[PDB]
């Protein structure tokens, strides 16, 4: 009763980092060449990249 | 017959510089590259090594 809800815990979090892993590595591509230019990326969106970067300075 | 084949592949083509120098530009890039979620420990201070291993080498280049 222990050990499957700990496949629960464990397996919740694969499922939430997948959500927010691809998520880091699209938003950051744009942002890597050329395109940072002037604001085309803005702050909204470099904000966004810091947004789910804070949820895995700790959860990670 | 060993002492002047030395000398030719410096001179034949490229120097020994731009042989061996050339690969710590790549090799060392080859590795940093996939280093993308290091928000982890100490290795931290392999940046702080190795991408100054790059200003050791491009001021050196």
């Amino acid at each position: 009763k222990k050990y499957y809800e700990e496949y629960v815990i464990t397996g919740e979090r694969l499922k939430r980092k997948k959500e927010i892993e691809k998520k880091l590595n699209d938003l950051k591509e744009l942002t890597q060449n050329y395109v940072y230019s002037n604001k085309e990326p803005p702050i909204e969106l470099q904000n966004s990249l810091k947004e789910a970067q804070q949820k895995y300075l700790e959860l990670y | 017959n060993k002492a002047c084949s030395f000398l030719q592949v410096q001179l034949s083509g490229k120097p020994r510089i731009i042989d061996v120098t050339e690969r710590d530009i790549e090799r060392l890039s080859y590795e940093i590259s996939t280093l993308e979620k290091d928000v982890d420990k100490v290795s931290k201070k392999k940046y702080n090594k190795l991408i100054k291993e790059f200003e050791e080498k491009k001021e050196q280049l």
